[PDB]
This record gives C-alpha cells, sequence and structure tokens, in this order.
C-alpha cells in the first residue's frame, strides 16, 4: 502493498474525484491530483 | 542449513517460549479445531519451507499471509502481532527470505509450469495475462524488459521479476502532461484506489472512532504532522499483479526518509473473527484494514519539496503487508526529482 500521498491544508491541488471510490484503476504516472 | 528449522526460525521459537504471555498468546491463537499448522510448533515447520522456496501464483495472498490468516483474525494473534519484540522476530525471518528470493534459485517458479489445479509458475498464460490487465492490449514482454526467448525471461531471481521495469513507460506509463507541468502530481505506484480522506487528523488512541487515519502515528510523531493536519491523504493497493516499484509524485526535492518499525500481521480490531471468503471477489478482513494499519505497520515516510511552492511539502507513505514489508528507497535526501523518476520499490522482507 500500500502506499499514501498526502497532501496539506494549505495545498491547493486537489485529489482527482474518481479515485474516492475504492477500487478504481491507478496507473502509476497518472494524474491523481491537480491545482484548479 | 540441512537438518531442523534454519536458525532465525528456532531463535523464533525459543523467544515465543522464554515469555509466558507471549507464549500463551501463541496457544490462544490456534483455538478450536484447527488444520495445519494447528499449533506454533507446525507454523514454524511451515516457515522452514516457505522461506526456502519461491511464491506461486494461484493464491489472494503471498505464502506466509495464506498461512497467518486465521491467527490474526484473533484476539490473541492480534495481541502477539502489536509487541515490537515480536515484530523484530518477524523483520529478521522476511529479512533471511529475501536472501533466497535475490539469488538465482529463486527462478523456479519464472516458468510456465502449473504445478498443481490451482498453482502455476509466473510465466504460465494465465499469470503473464493477469499481470498486462491495465496495459491496453499489449503484452507482458512489451510491457515489461524482459527476455521472452530466454529462460526465466531472462530474470535473475524472483525479486529482479517482482521488481521488473517498464520497458518504455512513455507508451505503457506515461507521466500525464509532461515532467515540465509542474500542477500534476502522479501516481506514485500501480495500484487500486483504497480510500480518501479529507480534513485528516490525529488520535489519541487507535481504536473504536472509525478505524482511520492518525497523522501523528502514521508519520511517527515527525515535526512536519503540524502541517499536514487537516489535510487530505489518497491510499491505494497493490495486488499480486501489479508493478512494485515506486516513482516521483512531483517535481521536487527529498526533504526526509524515515524508515518506522512496525507490524506485519496487525489488522484492525473490528474485523476480528468476520468470515475469511473462500471467494476470490469478497474483502478478507485484513485487506479490510490498510487504513488501519497504515498507522502502525512496517513503512517507510518519504517527505518532498514540490519545485512548485503552490503544491510544496507532500508525503509519501510507503506501507507493508505481512511478508512484502521491505520499503527500498532508490533516491537520497537533498536529491532533486522529476516527476516519474524512480523512487524506490517494494521487496519481500522485513
Amino acid at each position: 502493498x500500500s502506499f499514501a500521498l498526502g497532501l496539506r491544508k494549505d495545498c491547493r491541488a486537489e485529489i482527482v474525484e474518481k479515485f474516492t471510490e475504492p477500487g478504481t484503476v491507478i496507473r502509476i504516472n497518472e494524474v491523481v491530483a491537480a491545482l484548479k | 542449513n540441512e537438518f531442523g528449522l534454519m536458525q532465525p526460525i528456532q531463535e523464533f521459537k525459543a523467544f515465543i517460549e522464554s515469555d509466558p504471555v507471549v507464549h500463551q498468546e501463541f496457544i490462544d491463537m490456534f483455538e478450536g479445531i484447527q488444520d495445519s499448522p494447528r499449533n506454533y510448533q507446525e507454523l514454524c515447520n511451515m516457515f522452514n519451507d516457505i522461506f526456502r522456496k519461491a511464491p506461486v501464483y494461484g493464491d489472494l495472498g503471498p505464502p506466509v499471509y495464506m498461512i497467518m490468516a486465521k491467527l490474526m483474525n484473533t484476539r490473541a494473534g492480534f495481541s502477539a502481532f502489536t509487541r515490537q519484540r515480536l515484530n523484530l522476530h518477524f523483520k529478521k525471518l522476511f529479512d533471511t527470505w529475501g536472501l533466497f528470493l535475490s539469488s538465482k534459485d529463486s527462478r523456479n517458479v519464472l516458468v510456465a509450469d502449473q504445478f498443481d489445479d490451482r498453482h502455476c509458475g509466473w510465466l504460465n498464460e494465465r499469470a503473464l495475462s493477469a499481470m498486462v490487465k491495465h496495459y491496453n492490449g499489449r503484452a507482458f514482454d512489451e510491457v515489461f524488459l524482459c527476455d521472452k526467448n530466454a529462460p526465466y525471461y531472462g530474470f535473475n531471481s524472483y525479486d529482479d521479476f517482482f521488481n521488473r521495469r517498464f520497458r518504455n513507460r512513455d507508451i505503457d506509463r506515461p507521466v500525464v502532461g509532461g515532467v515540465n507541468n509542474t500542477t500534476l502530481i502522479s501516481a506514485a505506484c500501480e495500484s487500486l484506489s483504497y480510500n480518501v480522506s479529507y480534513d485528516v487528523q490525529s488520535l489519541d488512541t487507535l481504536v473504536f472512532k472509525g478505524e482511520t487515519y492518525s497523522l501523528k502515528h502514521l508519520l511517527n510523531n515527525d515535526p512536519f504532522t503540524p502541517q499536514f493536519e487537516h489535510g487530505s491523504i489518497l491510499q491505494g493497493f497493490l495486488n499480486v499483479t501489479a508493478y512494485h516499484r515506486w516513482h516521483a509524485p512531483v517535481n521536487g526535492t527529498i526533504v526526509k526518509i524515515i524508515n518506522v518499525p512496525g507490524t506485519y500481521f496487525a489488522q484492525a480490531p473490528s474485523t476480528i473473527g468476520d468470515p475469511i471468503p473462500d471467494n476470490d471477489y469478497d474483502p478478507p478482513p485484513y485487506l479490510k484494514s490498510l487504513v488501519y494499519f497504515s498507522n502502525i505497520a512496517a513503512r517507510q515516510i518519504m517527505f518532498i519539496e514540490a519545485d512548485n511552492k503552490e503544491i510544496g511539502l507532500i508525503f509519501l507513505v510507503f506501507i507493508g503487508m505481512t511478508e512484502i514489508s521491505t520499503c527500498e528507497a532508490t533516491v537520497s535526501e537533498g536529491q532533486h526529482v522529476n516527476r516519474g523518476d524512480d523512487l524506490g520499490m517494494f521487496h519481500f522482507g522485513g
């Protein structure tokens, strides 16, 4: 296995919504958070 | 060694017997009518065979998890598995096991042979097809660096195969947006999403309360911890079928790497006694505990400073599970990484 990415509150980069559903495929290097 | 238990297991056994409380915990966890292992002596004997062999394809989890799952699912098991003295011994067992897994004799599972009706080697089409399921119709030898015309696909060991590299990441796993876009944070691992938590916090104790993240625990009371209060965490799970290397989530500088001794076999207390599925779909108790044991498991914490000051300081936590708990960084503090660069990898080991 498991990994965790942690972001600060000040950080305005936001987790991509589709990853809030468990079981969604995470392709290594794809975007999991972005600044608006 | 040829005759008797490997000395590390023998010391493991003697430690169990040297503490009345630990010894009784290793009796109580086996309670009820059992199959093998029926007691802690059978468990040790069974470790003695597993640690001389490489894993095969076919079970839901790696070989030690398979035989520990029923013990984990007890109050007495969870109690023994959350003593640091016992977990030091597990580290040594799995570290010793990793030695064999890095030797050339671990390649005997890098074959197409079907060992029985439930198991086969990693070069059998059934295994090959499982490992490329998220690669858009491309084959294992196209996605991964290997020699499909060489014995063992050219791999030197089970660990060499477990940590295979992408042959052309820019084809199969692009750094979406390009390394030069500093507004995007890449996934550090090939995985399935497991959880996302917003407005994360710290807990005084890790019981009830939702079995959630506790920042002060997960980050081992790091001084940076307060900066991450009220933040967010995304957690993923890496299957048997998954690439096991780490990639850099941002362009940035490695600030701090911390390796934390932890547990190997601890599941969430609210799961103890839940049925362990015999199908391949429904999650077993330990696999419902990833958020819980992220606080206490053998892990590596990596703080990175993103070149983009609007992203800034982030943390990665690489979390072990049972015998796959070695977290190897291949980057150094003060090193600058570009998003997508090798950051490290998981190994079988402690």
